[PDB]
């Protein structure tokens, strides 16, 4: 709870010190209205969102497991293995009914159109993501030969 | 004045009188010139002002001939616990509001807001009275006393059909029984 | 980009979207401090001596 | 303390004195405001923990003298604009006390040509008095300007400018300029605003450098010319005590400073001055000409401009001529720079439709605020050369009797009444 | 419908050309608004 | 170029007009290209953009605007979180005939985006809105998505915070629980809604058939039943799990692996049928096309002035 | 004076949908220092809003 009152030491003209009593209260809201960039406000994580950004990789749960943490954890190893297996199964059993890969000139200096992300970009991004995450995970799941996780 | 000073000498407890500033400042001056005040009162955050002007302004618009309410509460100075006030107000209103949906929150420091959908006349009157009641209770709990108030009920400058009734309350800070800054002019 | 166009046919002669006249050198004169002179020589139409 | 903004209304010169000789009616003597500490740094040489620089004050004095003299050609015209500023220094060393101004109509009966001859000490070292009552670690220096006989004097510089004194043309100066600043502001995002280290650029401090390093290009290591994108930032000017600024525009001194600066850089690249790799060798200008062709738009300060130079021709018949503008000294080698700067966006168009006239309205042109040429000498060979030619230095009883007669009559009559 | 223009620019002028093109696009967007008319 | 038009004031004015009147791509294009060509954008610019992105329920555009904000180091101000959560609440979703609408919404994880928006607003110190929390819960339990264990915890936090439930939230969460085979939670939600008096649910109170039962550690007996001898009860439970899974495995024809709660389940925001923003309609499915008739709005061979209506 | 009267008149207008209003404060007597009140209001409102949307100065004495 807020204390309400505070004390301040004041020295009179003669030179003796006593205590005032200032009524005070604490601020409860951010003073965000000022257009100042303090650099302290919390931010939202958005690295998990899948955009059509070609210069990025299709985010995967294996990506959220490989966070540079202490990989030498048995449970984390099974988690990584099962997530990678699920990602591979998702690629292999992917429903490719409307998928089309026909060289289209309009997409030279850009990715497949926003409206054609699923039919033209999704599978290619998924394959690239599998290959890249494999480069990161293979030595974790199938560690080289010198108890095993 | 010497009654207060001698009582403080005999009891080691001094309570300055709030209602009579003449006697209060006389006691303070006497005790300072006698050097006894330093034994009476020995040795982000914001200061609470001495006068606070707050107001509840609520816009009452029509949806289908029956009106919906958008009410806001504003203070003149920072340091008043709007979040506590709004928690109190919602706890009060949860038993009284029968509208389809209503919510309230602190919109910024020294300001809070409350929207309710399409209330009837009795419910609107039951809303405003309780909002003002809680505002006054909360402000007085900080060490204030309602010196003055007024009401107005006028249309909007832009839209005629929009009506807004404003309650504007003025509070004076009940000066505490202690030596406070700004009162230092009294002591020599 | 005339060298590697991202569209099938760079030009056209529909009634309202004609664009062959805008390959003239005078239109690229407006932007000469940025210009690529070899590409100009290759793809500009009414090019002076 | 600073006055980094200065309205055009105020000038750096005190009241001028017309000469009484019948044939010297056009001749005026100008005394400059040394007393004001505001103009003191601009009207007195900077002291380095001396730089010999003159364009900081010579140009300012000439331009403000012509601004003061404008009235005899303005004829009540709406606007007055100066241009064709030529300067030739006879002695790089030495400061200035006063100047003699001879004004004529030039060629056209709508302009006013001037001729400024500067007279003052030809040696600033003699007048220098170092560390007078330093007190704080940084002493405040003072100069003895008017000295009885301890100083040897002579012509130090000769300049000529001319003002046009004309009206405000709405088209070339209101709504085309209105569009050009907007286009430059939109183009502001194209450039990278990284400054350059002043050691290889001739300035001492990083606060007085306005030349974007990423956009400085040289041809054959600067042997054929150079280009550089720069910005006269209000931030750079404010915390720099030499130059000031207008409401929106940038004066000729703060435009020519960038020319001097890029010239120093190109000289380093061409091996004309010794780099820092110690003391700094900042090449100094001896004679320079700066013109502004029509429309006489000023150089906008807050928006970037691209400067362009010619290859330095090192002189061991000048290409310009023997009149004012070419150097009046001979000896140590010099370095010649032709420069032109563009302030605008000539490549932006908006073709809404062929039917309308998009080009007559939304077309525009990268104007040339200042063009001209400069002659520079290496800082180490300032004392090597001497002035070539010789110029000469520009150096009641009956009324009293009548008045005393009048007073005789008045005091004599006073008794009778 | 907009006439397609040819980009004849060096490896360096592309920054400024892009700036100008996007400025033209912003003007075309400003066409959305109606006619145009202390410190 | 026309300093009147090239004014930050004029840029913001036209941005406000675009957000007020027209669709979301207009504000997206204008804000993005103005930002590229100078034009420092500020928190009110981003709020104007987010208003329309939320109104039209564009999760991907909300995410891109958010990334632009943290790129420009602009601090959100409570209204930003309001718009982010409410715009993730009403994204396009559901199924037509065998055709998922907005199948792209899965990989975005707009549910986690809304949860993190709530987390960030609370951490920075703003007062969240009951509609923000409701929209987050709908975001979690949207027909195409099944995060009911998440939604239950979020609802428990709401109730401990003494917030109001929305009838739309109750509908979506009850349908999700029924889809996910949770009669206990569905019935408890119905009773809770009836007691709290949410307007759509005041006759939906129903008895609790799980009274005095555990959540986590068995077999339910009527009281007139006794457990079989354990060596036999094990055989019976082994048979029953096998029978339940055998019945569950068989595919139902003339469906698309779609539960009845998500067959014929197209959802588009409120604006899509001739209506506009309102604070209390957090996740408002566009009204039925039967509301308006052409020959009722204008005579024959004349336009009715409602383009886009009657379109799924 | 031993009694002072302060008149605060707020004039509300609106044209083409933009609503403005101007407050005028006037004191009965002259002895008051009003530059100080203007200073205090500037200090207390620079935090709440930008100066582009409001403006306070002194028309004349009191
Ligand atoms: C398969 C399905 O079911 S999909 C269902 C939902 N979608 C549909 O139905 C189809 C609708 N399609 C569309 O709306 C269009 O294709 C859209 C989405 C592209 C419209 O978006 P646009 O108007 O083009 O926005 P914009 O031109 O600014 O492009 C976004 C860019 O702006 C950038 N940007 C940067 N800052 C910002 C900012 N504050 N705001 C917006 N964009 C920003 C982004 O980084 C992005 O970069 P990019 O060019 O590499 O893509």
């Amino acid at each position: 709870r807020i204390p309400g009152t505070t004390k301040v030491t004041y020295t009179n003209k003669k030179g003796r010190t006593f205590s005032f009593s200032v009524p005070v209260s604490e601020l409860t809201h951010p003073q965000v209205t000022l257009e100042s960039a303090a650099g302290t406000w919390r931010e939202m994580d958005t690295s998990f969102c899948e955009l059509g950004d070609i210069e990025d990789d299709m985010p995967s749960p294996v990506d959220e497991c490989l966070r540079g943490g202490s990989s030498l954890d048995k449970r984390l190893i099974q988690e990584v293995r099962e997530r990678f297996v699920s990602f591979c199964r998702e690629y292999v059993l992917m429903d490719t009914s409307g998928m089309k890969s026909t060289i289209l000139s309009t997409e030279l200096n850009a990715g497949p159109d926003y409206e054609h992300y699923d039919r033209r970009l999704r599978r290619k991004r998924h394959w690239l993501a599998i290959r890249h995450r494999f480069e990161d995970v293979r030595y974790v799941i199938w560690p080289d030969v010198v108890n095993p996780s | 004045v010497f009654e207060y000073i001698l009582g403080f000498l005999r009891t080691n407890q001094l309570n300055l009188p709030a209602e009579n500033l003449q006697i209060r400042a006389e006691v303070v001056y006497s005790m300072n010139q006698w050097g006894l005040l330093e034994h009476a009162f020995p040795p982000a955050v914001v200061k609470l002002p001495d006068v606070c002007v707050v107001q509840v302004c609520d816009h009452m618009q029509h949806d289908q001939g029956v009106k919906r309410h958008a009410l806001t509460i504003t203070y003149g100075a920072d340091g008043f616990q709007l979040r506590s006030l709004i928690r109190r107000v919602r706890r009060d209103l949860e038993r009284q509001l029968s509208s389809t949906y209503w919510q309230c929150y602190q919109t910024n420091e020294r300001a809070a807001f409350f929207v309710t959908t399409k209330v009837a006349n009795g419910t609107a009157d039951l809303l405003t009275t309780s909002v003002t009641q809680q505002l006054v209770e909360h402000t007085e709990s900080m060490g204030y006393s309602l010196a003055s108030s007024y009401v107005t009920l006028s249309p909007d400058v832009v839209h005629t059909s929009v009506r807004m009734l404003i309650h504007n309350f003025t509070f004076r800070r009940s000066r505490r029984v202690e030596v406070e800054p700004g009162d230092g002019i009294a002591l020599g | 980009d005339p060298d590697r166009p991202h569209i099938k046919h760079i030009y056209n002669q529909t009634a309202l979207a004609r664009n062959l006249r805008y390959a003239r050198y005078g239109y690229f004169k407006r932007d000469m401090h940025l210009l690529d002179v070899d590409k100009l020589v290759r793809h500009a139409r009414l090019l002076p001596t | 303390s600073p006055r980094w903004l200065r309205n055009p209304d105020e000038l750096c010169v005190a009241a001028l004195r017309r000469s009484r000789d019948v044939n010297k009616i056009n001749s005026y003597v100008a005394t400059y405001k040394f007393d004001d500490p505001q103009w003191a740094p601009l009207l007195l040489p900077e002291v380095t923990l001396i730089s010999h620089n003159k364009m900081i004050m010579l140009e300012c004095m000439s331009r403000h003298v012509n601004f003061s003299l404008r009235h005899i050609v303005q004829k009540g015209h709406g606007i007055y604009l100066i241009y064709h500023a030529q300067h030739s220094i006879l002695q790089p060393k030495g400061l200035v006390e006063q100047s003699f101004v001879t004004c004529s109509f030039g060629i056209r009966g709508e302009r006013l040509r001037t001729d400024i001859v500067h007279v003052g000490p030809i040696d600033a070292a003699d007048v220098m008095e170092l560390q007078p009552s330093e007190g704080h670690d940084h002493p405040r220096c003072c100069f003895n300007l008017y000295q009885k006989s301890d100083v040897r004097r002579g012509v130090i510089a000769v300049s000529q400018v001319e003002g046009y004194g004309t009206w405000f043309q709405r088209k070339p100066m209101l709504w085309q300029r209105s569009r050009r600043i907007g286009a430059l502001q939109s183009q502001l995002g194209a450039f990278a605003y990284d400054l350059v280290d002043p050691h290889e650029v001739g300035k001492w401090r990083d606060c007085e450098v306005s030349l974007l390093a990423p956009h400085m290009r040289f041809f054959r290591n600067g042997l054929n010319g150079a280009e550089a994108v720069g910005i006269i930032a209000s931030s750079q000017v404010a915390q720099q005590r030499r130059l000031y600024l207008g409401e929106f525009e940038a004066p000729a001194i703060t435009a020519l400073d960038a020319v001097q600066q890029l010239a120093h850089a190109s000289a380093l690249r061409c091996k004309l001055v010794t780099p820092v790799v110690i003391d700094m060798e900042t090449l100094l200008p001896l004679s320079w000409a700066t013109r502004t062709p029509p429309p006489y738009v000023p150089l906008e300060a807050d928006l970037p401009f691209k400067l362009q130079m010619s290859r330095p021709t090192v002189f061991a018949a000048y290409p310009t001529g023997g009149t004012v503008g070419s150097p009046f000294v001979r000896g140590a080698p010099m370095m010649m720079f032709e420069y032109n700067m563009h302030q605008g966006v000539d490549h932006y168009v908006y073709d809404d439709a062929p039917s309308a006239r998009p080009m007559k309205w939304w077309s525009q042109k990268s104007n040339m605020p200042y063009s001209g040429y400069m002659y520079f000498a290496r800082s180490g060979l300032v004392d090597r050369f001497t002035p070539s030619e010789d110029i000469p230095n520009p150096l009641p009883t009956k009324v009293v009797q009548e008045r005393l007669r009048k007073y005789r009559r008045k005091q004599q009559e006073g008794h009778k009444q | 419908r907009r006439i397609v223009k040819l980009n004849l620019t060096s490896t360096e002028g592309t920054q400024e050309k892009l700036a100008a093109a996007i400025q033209e696009h912003v003007q075309d967007a400003y066409r959305f608004s109606g006619p145009t008319p202390p410190v | 170029t026309d300093p009147v038009r090239r004014d930050p004031t004029e840029f913001l004015r036209v941005l406000r007009r675009m957000s007020r009147t027209t669709s979301w791509q207009k504000t997206m294009l204008f804000a993005s290209k103005g930002r590229m060509v100078g034009y420092r954008l500020t928190r009110e610019h981003y709020n104007t953009v987010l208003f329309s992105q939320s109104l039209w329920g564009r999760a991907l555009e909300i995410v891109r605007v958010v990334r632009a904000m943290q790129e420009d180091k602009v601090q959100p101000n409570g209204a930003t979180y309001y718009y982010i959560v409410n715009g993730m609440g009403n994204a396009d979703h559901g199924w037509n005939y065998d055709f998922r609408i907005n199948r792209r919404l899965e990989k975005i994880q707009h549910w986690r985006v809304a949860l993190e928006a709530l987390e960030a607003c609370e951490a920075n110190g703003f007062d969240s809105t009951d509609t923000m929390h409701n929209s987050a819960l709908i975001t979690l339990v949207i027909p195409g998505f099944n995060r009911w264990q998440q939604a239950s915890l979020l609802l428990q936090r709401m109730l401990r915070e003494d917030r109001r439930m929305h009838p739309t939230m109750v509908k979506f969460y009850h349908d999700c629980l029924v889809r996910n085979n949770r009669p206990r939670e569905a019935s408890s939600l119905m009773r809770l809604a009836a007691e709290r008096g949410v307007h759509g649910y005041e006759d939906k109170w129903e008895a609790d058939v799980y009274k005095g039962r555990p959540l986590d550690s068995s077999l339910m007996l009527r009281g007139d039943q006794r457990p079989l001898p354990e060596n036999l009860q094990a055989l019976l439970e082994e048979e029953t799990t096998r029978n339940i899974e055998a019945e569950r495995s068989v595919p139902v024809p003339f469906s698309a692996g779609l539960h009845a709660t998500e067959i014929n389940s197209v959802f588009r925001p409120r604006v899509y049928r001739q209506l506009w923003y309102k604070w209390q309609h957090i996740a408002n499915r566009y009204r039925p096309t039967a509301a308006l008739k052409r020959r009722q709005l204008a005579p024959r061979d004349s336009p009715t002035g409602i383009p886009g209506f009657y379109r799924i």
